[PDB]
């Protein structure tokens, strides 16, 4: 195939769909007043399987190209955001609680860069 | 089996760097070269050749510092290079 | 209310906005800074700070507004899981002043565009 293929936007669009519809629940079951529980599992869950996905493709060119859009542009890319991260985090701030608000920009974000080692340092793992 | 190859410094002063490499025979999409004091990463700087170039130029560098060149394949038009896999190819140039 | 019109506003809310931000990372990610996913954050932390602000001062829109524009586009037009991912790349290249300068301007440009994007609503009402 070649980039802007119609079989691509579909990839994208059904990965990014099964994406927030798992981010949605997420953000449902476990999000609650004072801490986002649910924003921060989709955001750690998604950094730590995006390293996951990064190593495997780098270790298989033979793969199509529609296992990293529909994985990761698709589905990591609907499972994580920064947008409701950012909003939250601004509550906090506007909510005077700015303990929380650093706790939490500091949780999400180096959490993700660790969870994304971890995914990279799995795969790195097992196929070596 | 890395790519690119049998980089080396062709030309060299004070301040500057002239980096050659082996192009493979089959075009690669652009390269990334990282550069910078050994060991010092605050110091790392990086740009980006295109694929039918196989020479680049360094400088702005401190006379008698160990430097670490790297340069990485991309072979992907339209996915960044953490995808590629093509291990690179460093060396080593003081001054 | 897990309602069939829901998964409906998200599937096609996402499937929108995830486009928008490939394709922003294909035409505008650079060669030494990720101005494709960097941009896809930033205007969506700005339009998060509108919705929001938005949502508040009109309770009488539907539920599948919210999720469909929020939850939906915005959703998959920023990523976290694509920053890291760079970031962790920048490191692993030696780059630190480079994934230090990335996360900052993520981080915080994300949340001053998030507050822009409430200060330009209410102003707007008043
Ligand atoms: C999490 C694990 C993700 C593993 C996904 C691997 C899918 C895969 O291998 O796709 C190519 C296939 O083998 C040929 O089409
Ligand atoms: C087998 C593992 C293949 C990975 C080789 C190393 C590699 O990918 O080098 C370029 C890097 O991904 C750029 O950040
Ligand atoms: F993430
Ligand atoms: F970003
Ligand atoms: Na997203």
């Amino acid at each position: 195939m070649l980039t802007y293929a119609p079989l691509n936007f579909i990839a994208i669009g059904i990965g990014a769909t099964l994406g927030a519809w798992l981010r949605w629940v997420l953000g449902l079951k476990l999000n609650g007043a004072g801490w986002p529980w649910g924003t921060l599992t989709a955001n750690l869950v998604g950094g730590y399987l995006i390293g996951v996905m990064v190593a495997l493709i780098a270790s298989h060119p033979e793969w199509p190209a529609w296992i990293r859009l529909a994985a990761v542009t698709g589905f990591l890319g609907g499972l994580t955001t920064f947008s409701t991260f950012s909003a939250e985090t601004v509550d906090m701030l506007c909510r005077g609680v700015y303990a929380t608000a650093a706790a939490y920009a500091g949780a999400s974000l180096a959490g993700s860069l660790a969870m994304t080692g971890l995914g990279l340092a799995t795969v790195r793992l097992l196929l070596r | 089996s890395s790519v690119p190859t049998k980089l080396e410094v062709v030309a060299a002063t004070p301040t500057s760097l002239l980096i050659s490499w082996d192009a493979p025979a089959v075009t690669v999409d652009h390269y990334v070269i990282t550069y910078g004091e050994t060991g010092a990463y605050w110091s790392y700087q990086e740009f980006t050749v295109p694929g039918s170039k196989s020479t680049a130029t360094i400088s702005g560098l401190k006379p008698g510092v160990d430097y670490t060149i790297t340069v990485y394949a991309n072979p992907y038009s339209d996915a960044p290079i953490y995808y590629s896999y093509h291990s690179p190819i460093s060396i080593n140039y003081r001054t």
